[PDB]
């Protein structure tokens, strides 16, 4: 029954910056509460326990604070090492409890994605099935929805989305969406649009195509 | 009366891993060895793995040997069966059966099965992917940038890498992380923008290299 809660959820930011990352906890917890950094694809590491300590080989830059309800990770001066996602966790002898994470990144411009579609190959559809491609391409923050339309017609349940980490130069992010769909399937309509919604666009935007023209 | 119930199964790619567990109804394992055996699709049956009270002796087929692991819940009533480095010769229906009889011996048959959990084993451990264009058209236009790609689909297991024009065009490539789809393969796509007034000035082809199977493909994108 106790519930962590870790704010904010993203963290933007820059280089040398010195950032703070709270955690409260809807009980007193005492001094019950760890810190952990998490890259992509990684296992998360331990970083900081008993609130204020340290694990060997940590870098003096991190530091934890806090008891009872109210706790916080301080880090001071952000390297290009520190971008990942922190998560904290309240530990008791036989249950546990995490915050939800915050992911840092570095902080830029509102950047709305520039949209392009690709119908199925010629080569893939004899083979029975079409792929259709929707690319949200530079975008800045990564937030962003994309909806497939076939003849007007929302889908759902056959599309998949990845993401780009963030990119090293621009600080944008990329994300494709692939709608399936058997060759059959494909067949029977014309009009095929990705509608894409994003901060940085006042309003939706779509880009569509014709099947076969 | 007593039941026993086998959990897992399924297909298994060759040199993947399943875990299998049995459990049971109206009975204690603890009081008995329990045993693994499995129906190949000739018909016959073969002991595959034996644990004794208190985990004290496990024992396995010669041909599972170092491969698969038993182990037991004496608490919970649950046995378990790991299967790594799976072959083709493992597909079988897997059975949980418990050695016991009426009254309780140094050497009893076995009285008690569950229904089985079929496991196939396909012989593929890999498979290399499929290499489709992104075409560039009027529809992958923005402003004065087009945007081409290639899409690599129904790979197996990850990874694949993919480089533009044999590394002479690194700028604007954006090469996306890897979805499973439903059918267990993975696919990605590789994309990369240009300039508009770039196209037809030049070739575009993307190389796609899948170190698990020693497959590498070349695919020009057009027009
Ligand atoms: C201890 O008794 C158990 O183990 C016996 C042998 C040693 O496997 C077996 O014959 C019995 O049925 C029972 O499972
Ligand atoms: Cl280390
Ligand atoms: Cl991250
Ligand atoms: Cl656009
Ligand atoms: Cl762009
Ligand atoms: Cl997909
Ligand atoms: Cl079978
Ligand atoms: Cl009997
Ligand atoms: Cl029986
Ligand atoms: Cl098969
Ligand atoms: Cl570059
Ligand atoms: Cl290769």
């Amino acid at each position: 029954a106790v519930v962590m809660t870790q704010s904010p959820s993203t963290l933007s930011a820059s280089v040398g910056d010195t950032i703070t990352i709270t955690c409260r906890a809807s009980q007193s917890i005492e001094t019950w509460l760890a810190w952990y950094q998490q890259k992509p694809g990684k296992a998360p590491k331990l970083l900081i326990y008993k609130a204020s300590t340290l694990k060997t080989g940590v870098p003096s830059r991190f530091s934890g604070s806090g008891s009872g309800t109210e706790f916080t990770l301080t880090i001071s001066g952000l390297q290009f090492d520190d971008f990942a996602t922190y998560h904290c966790q309240h530990y008791a002898g036989y249950s546990a409890t995490f915050g939800q994470g915050t992911r840092v990144e570095i902080k830029r411009t509102v950047a709305a994605p520039s949209v392009f579609i690709f119908p199925p190959s010629d080569e893939q559809l004899k083979s029975g099935t079409a792929s259709v491609v929707c690319l949200l391409n530079n975008f800045y923050p990564r937030e962003a929805k994309v909806q497939w339309k076939v003849d007007n017609a929302l889908q759902s349940g056959n599309s998949q989305e990845s993401v780009t980490e963030q990119d090293s130069k621009d600080s944008t992010y990329s994300l494709s969406s692939t709608l399936t769909l058997s060759k059959a399937d494909y067949e029977k309509h014309k009009v095929y649009a990705c509608e894409v919604t994003h901060q940085g666009l006042s309003s939706p935007v779509t880009k569509s195509f014709n099947r076969g023209e | 009366e007593v039941q026993l119930v086998e959990s897992g199964g399924g297909l298994v790619k060759a040199g993947g891993s399943l875990i299998l567990s049995c459990g049971v109804s109206n009975f204690r394992i603890s009081a008995h060895t329990m045993n693994w055996v499995r129906r190949v699709p000739g018909g016959g049956l073969e002991w595959v793995a034996s644990i004794s009270t208190s985990s004290t002796y496990r024992d396995y087929a010669d041909a599972v040997k170092g491969r698969f692991t038993v182990s037991r819940d004496d608490l919970e009533d649950f046995v378990y069966l790991q299967m790594h480095k799976m072959r083709v010769e493992d597909t079988a229906i897997y059975y949980c059966a418990r050695k016991g009889s009426d009254r309780l011996s140094d050497n009893d048959p076995f009285d008690a099965w569950g229904p089985g959990t079929v496991v196939t084993v396909s012989p593929a451990s890999t498979k290399g992917p499929s290499v489709f264009p992104l075409a560039p058209s009027s529809k992958s236009t923005s402003g004065g940038t087009a945007a081409l790609g290639c899409l690599v689909k129904d790979y197996f297991p990850e990874p694949v890498t993919v480089s533009w024009n044999s590394g002479a065009l690194t700028s604007g490539v954006h090469t996306f992380p890897a979805v499973l789809q439903s059918s267990g393969l993975y696919s990605l796509s590789s994309v990369v923008t240009v300039p508009s007034s770039s196209l037809g000035t030049q070739t575009y082809i993307c190389n796609v290299n899948h170190k698990p199977s020693n497959t590498k493909v070349d695919k020009k994108v057009e027009p």
